[PDB]
């Protein structure tokens, strides 16, 4: 029963926002966890990689106005307000598809990609269904990654993702549950 | 650097347009595709085309370069290359002569390494050097058809195994999944790397070089005697059809190494597992935690393609494919056509009583294996309709015969029986039926062969009939026929995923089952690589002295364990597993007596005493076997405590003895031959940014990872299959994350306070 | 090894070289000149690679 695991390790807020989701999409959530776990983790992540990541208030980044804004786990009624927003604040397309972040200095909208074997094999299938429209983040569980070479990521948050999905994977292969 | 000379060549490329409708068009999979593409015609009769281009001026085609250009155009009246360049590449040719000058006067290369490259290929001359040839026989051998490694392996492993490793030894980076059973070669790992460093061979070569002294090259061969690559790689030499050959090889014991180990080493955990109750949850939790050398026997069983049966039966138990074939006994079949519904019944047999049997229906034909002699078999519903065999051992000749009409169930074999059957295994257990039947019948053959009856032989010109004796003879049994013809060897290529059951029997998919625990040989041999039972059940399968040591040094490694109990004053620290173990050295007639003894002495140390180390530790062993005292109920006293084998083998109370002795005012306590001395939170820097990367060194432990400055990296291997790149600190997430959603139901706020027409600053 | 992916083969050089010169900056063999040439080449590569025709040469 994964719907155990799943109330263990992750927290309230997540797992409310994460059936939200999935309430949005027409589907089932209690009979279908396999789902309804990567869209807790990929929510998550999401949050992750903003949550330290700070700018100050001319504009450089440090440790401690964020670098980055989070668009994945909000409502479509919103979500697409805000994308809709940003785009045209900043003055650039909007997407076509509905983006997960939004960078403030690099001014560019983000997709998160959550994988279990080969980063670069999923950034890939991604590449094919978005052409160059957002910048791309492809999280392992198996400890790989891709990133761009001008995206502002550190090595802290990058740490953060990738410890955080190993420590799932590892209290999955200890339960029987990969 | 490199990097950016591609990127030039790159932009080069994009100029001319043909080029540039490749690179976008063409996909990464079709890359297979279009390097082999060429013009040409490839032309019949190559050996006539060389002889023929041989002859001629320019026949070789060279490739441009800086060393190119090293070449001359004449030497001495002679055209070495030539000018004349296609207007493709820009490039040239050249003649036989180029290739001889350039060997002669041209200039010195950096041959470094190459002795470790080709080390493969080197050891080759290495067993050839050292052997001593020995005598020669002519005389006739009968050559057995069989499966055999043609060339022997630094280790065996998989082509889907191997290149794994292949791979992180010469593109670490490219290499990508950290796979499991992987990475754990590496000692072999780390060992290829330093030797294939220097070197600037081509990579595509050494990662050929890596296959062939890591991949199995199994062949069929007519082979007698020795069956191991080391043999084999000469076998030319070694025997013919009519003469033989003695070969003794540079001696440093490889290919049979892990074979012979794995199998004694599987069949021991069988002997241990079979006893006590739920074999199979034992054999498992063992098997987890063997070791041969420095594998675990997981990847030894997967990786090798041979083993016996104990092999099977374990690597069914951890769960990967075993083999096609099925085993009864000494018996081995593989099914060749039919099949057959195992099918409940009550069965009257010959002696007089009512055994449950399943009984197999239908038509059947097997192809049939026992010892030194193969044959095939043909069946029916308790019928043995037809048996063929081949001029052999006479001893598994008869054999062979004898279970074949066991699981015939010819009615024959039924009615043979006399007296009673029943027989037991080692754990004292009762045999099934037909396990019963099988040592009722090679034990008393005559009964047997008097009830099948006789009739005429076939008269087929490589055909002869055979009777009771096992000797030529016009009768014949009632179906069996010999020949002279040679048989092909077992064969049994093709391999099949299995499930097991609590008894460590092997079911097939169907229904039926295969490979019984039964089925096992009894013959034992010592283990030539050094084998390691991490596990306290399997110390039982060692020696009186060594068991001794091993007891002891666990007493020694859980002291604040066992230390802490002794103060609670309860009976459960006496009940440890390892103490269990230690009983079988005992002899059971004063087992019991001896942990009267031992507890009341112990009891004695904690209530009008202080504490005594070395005696709490020497006496604590004895106390496992339930406390067997005197009859007006106070405990027995001894002075020494003899154990198995005798002599040498006791322990003395007071102070000192062979196996066990402490010397008090230096403090070292001695253990059979053995000194030991009795004087008396970073796991969250764990912060993954990458994967294992040469650059960072080699793998750094506890202490110097302390040491290292906040924000920098390093190389940890983590646990169970993990070389991982790891960055030190510089919150605890949960904090976080919760705080990243506050900023998120900030901005949704205000989208809401906008959707009326409001903000909030 | 036999390299499998559905995408273009420049498509996976230029992400590729990206890469190499992001990990060759940070380890210390290229410096900030060359690594910014290469990220400049690359960007041209970029362009030519989604084009539909001419190579478009500059004056």
């Amino acid at each position: 029963s994964m719907d155990t695991f799943i109330t263990r390790n992750f927290q309230t807020t997540i797992i409310q926002k994460a059936k939200n989701t999935m309430a949005e999409f027409s589907e089932d959530p209690e009979l279908q966890p396999a789902m309804l776990f990567n869209i807790c983790v990929h929510l998550e992540v999401c949050y992750v990689i903003s949550d330290m990541n700070f700018l100050d208030e001319e504009g450089k980044a440090y440790t401690a106005r964020p670098q980055y804004e989070v668009i994945e786990g909000m409502p479509r009624t919103i979500a697409w307000m805000v994308q809709r927003s940003l785009a045209q604040e900043h003055g650039i397309e909007t997407p076509k598809y509905l983006a997960d972040l939004f960078d403030y200095k690099t001014k560019r909208f983000i997709e998160v990609g959550i994988t279990k074997g080969l980063a670069d094999d999923y950034f890939w299938k991604k590449k094919e269904k978005l052409g160059n429209s957002m910048e791309l983040m492809i999280f392992s569980y198996n400890q790989d990654y891709s990133l761009s070479n001008e995206s502002s990521l550190d090595e802290e948050g990058k740490g953060r993702v990738l410890s955080r999905l190993t420590e799932l994977q590892a209290e999955l292969s200890l339960k029987n549950l990969w | 650097a490199m990097t950016l000379a591609k990127i030039e060549l790159l932009k080069q490329l994009l100029r001319d347009n043909e080029a540039k409708t490749v690179l976008k068009q063409t996909t990464v999979d079709q890359y297979n595709i279009i390097r082999k593409f060429n013009t040409s015609r490839i032309e019949k009769n190559p050996s006539l085309r060389m002889k023929w281009a041989m002859c001629s001026n320019f026949p070789l085609a060279l490739t441009k370069g800086d060393m190119a250009n090293r070449i001359p155009l004449e030497y001495k009246g002679i055209q070495l290359k030539t000018n004349a360049e296609d207007i493709g590449t820009k490039g040239q040719m050249c003649s036989i002569a180029a290739v001889t000058w350039w060997n002669t006067y041209g200039p010195i290369g950096d041959t470094e390494g190459f002795e470790r490259v080709y080390e493969s290929f080197f050891l080759r001359k290495m067993r050839l050097d050292n052997a001593t040839w020995g005598r020669i026989t002519f005389g006739p051998v009968e050559r057995v058809r069989k499966r055999v490694l043609l060339n022997p392996l630094t280790k065996e492993m998989p082509p889907d195994e191997a290149s794994n490793v292949i791979m992180e030894i010469l593109f670490p980076k490219e290499a990508g999944i950290p796979r499991e059973s992987t990475w754990i070669h590496r000692e072999l790992i780390k060992e290829k790397r330093e030797k294939l460093k220097g070197t600037m061979i081509t990579p595509i070569v050494l990662a050929y070089m890596l296959e062939r002294e890591l991949v199995a090259r199994r062949r069929f061969l007519p082979v007698a005697g020795a069956t191991s690559a080391e043999f084999i790689e000469m076998l030319h030499c070694l025997q013919g059809e009519n003469w033989r050959q003695i070969y003794h090889p540079g001696g440093n014991k490889l290919t049979e190494s892990r074979s012979q180990s794995m199998i004694v080493a599987c069949r021991k955990i069988i002997r241990r597992s079979i006893v006590a109750s739920n074999p199979l949850e034992l054999a498992v939790e063992i098997a987890n935690k063997t070791v041969i050398d420095t594998e675990p026997l997981k990847s030894c069983l997967a990786a090798i393609d041979g083993g016996d049966v104990a092999c099977d039966i374990i690597r069914a138990a951890l769960g990967l494919k075993i083999r096609q074939r099925q085993r009864f006994g000494r018996l081995e079949l593989k099914r060749i056509s039919g099949r057959g519904f195992k099918n409940d019944e009550e069965i009257l047999i010959g002696n007089g009583t009512i055994q449950k049997i399943g009984i197999w229906d239908g038509e059947e034909e097997f192809h049939v294996r026992c010892g030194e002699c193969r044959g095939i078999l043909k069946k029916s519903k308790m019928k043995l309709e037809k048996l063929l065999i081949n001029s052999a051992k006479k001893e598994d000749m008869r054999d062979l015969i004898i279970l074949c009409m066991v699981f015939s169930q010819d009615t024959r074999m039924f009615q043979g029986v006399r007296g009673e059957i029943n027989f037991l295994n080692r754990a004292g257990q009762l045999l099934s039926p037909m396990y019963q039947l099988q040592r009722y019948f090679l034990n008393r053959s005559n009964d047997l062969f008097d009830q099948w009856g006789y009739e005429e032989s076939p008269k087929a010109s490589e055909l002869h009939g055979i009777n009771e004796s096992m000797n030529a003879s016009d009768y014949t049994l009632k179906g069996v026929v010999v020949t002279r013809n040679v048989i092909d060897d077992f064969s049994s290529t093709e391999t099949e995923k299995v499930s097991i059951t609590k008894n460590l029997s092997l079911i097939k998919r169907t229904g039926e089952v295969i490979m019984g625990a039964n089925d096992v040989s009894e013959l034992e041999s010592q283990a030539q690589l050094m084998i390691t039972y991490d596990t306290p059940k399997m110390w039982e399968m060692g020696t009186t002295k060594e068991l001794v040591q091993n007891t002891y040094q666990w007493v020694l490694k859980n002291l604040v364990t066992l230390k802490a109990q002794f103060l609670l004053g309860k009976e459960d620290m006496f009940q440890w597993d390892a103490f269990e173990a230690f009983e079988s050295i005992i002899p059971q007639k004063m087992a019991g007596q001896y942990s009267g003894f031992a507890r009341a002495v112990l009891k004695q140390m904690r209530d009008q005493e202080v504490m005594k180390t070395d005696q709490f530790i020497k006496l604590l062993p004895f106390c496992f076997s339930p406390p067997k005292l005197r009859s007006n109920g106070e405990p027995y006293q001894f002075l020494k405590l003899v154990l198995k084998g005798g002599g040498e083998n006791f322990i003395e109370v007071r102070k000192g003895s062979p196996l066990f002795s402490y010397n008090p005012q230096t403090e070292v306590l001695t253990i059979c031959g053995r000194m030991m001395s009795l004087k008396g939170a970073v796991l969250a820097g764990f912060l993954v940014s990458g994967k294992y990367d040469p650059d960072l060194g080699d793998f750094k432990t506890i202490e110097e990872l302390e040491k290292l400055k906040p924000g920098e990296k390093a190389n940890i291997l983590l646990y169970q299959g993990k070389p991982v790149k790891v960055v030190k600190r510089k919150s605890a997430l949960s904090n976080d994350i919760s705080q990243g959603i506050k900023r998120q139901r900030m901005t949704v706020e205000s989208m809401g306070w906008a959707l009326s027409g409001w903000s909030h600053p | 090894r036999k390299p499998v992916g559905q995408h273009s083969m420049l498509e996976a050089m230029a992400h590729r070289l990206r890469m190499d010169a992001r990990l060759d900056y940070e380890s210390g063999r290229m410096s900030k000149d060359d690594f910014e040439k290469a990220m400049a080449h690359l960007g041209e590569i970029g362009y030519i690679g989604s084009g539909s025709g001419e190579n478009l040469y500059f004056q």
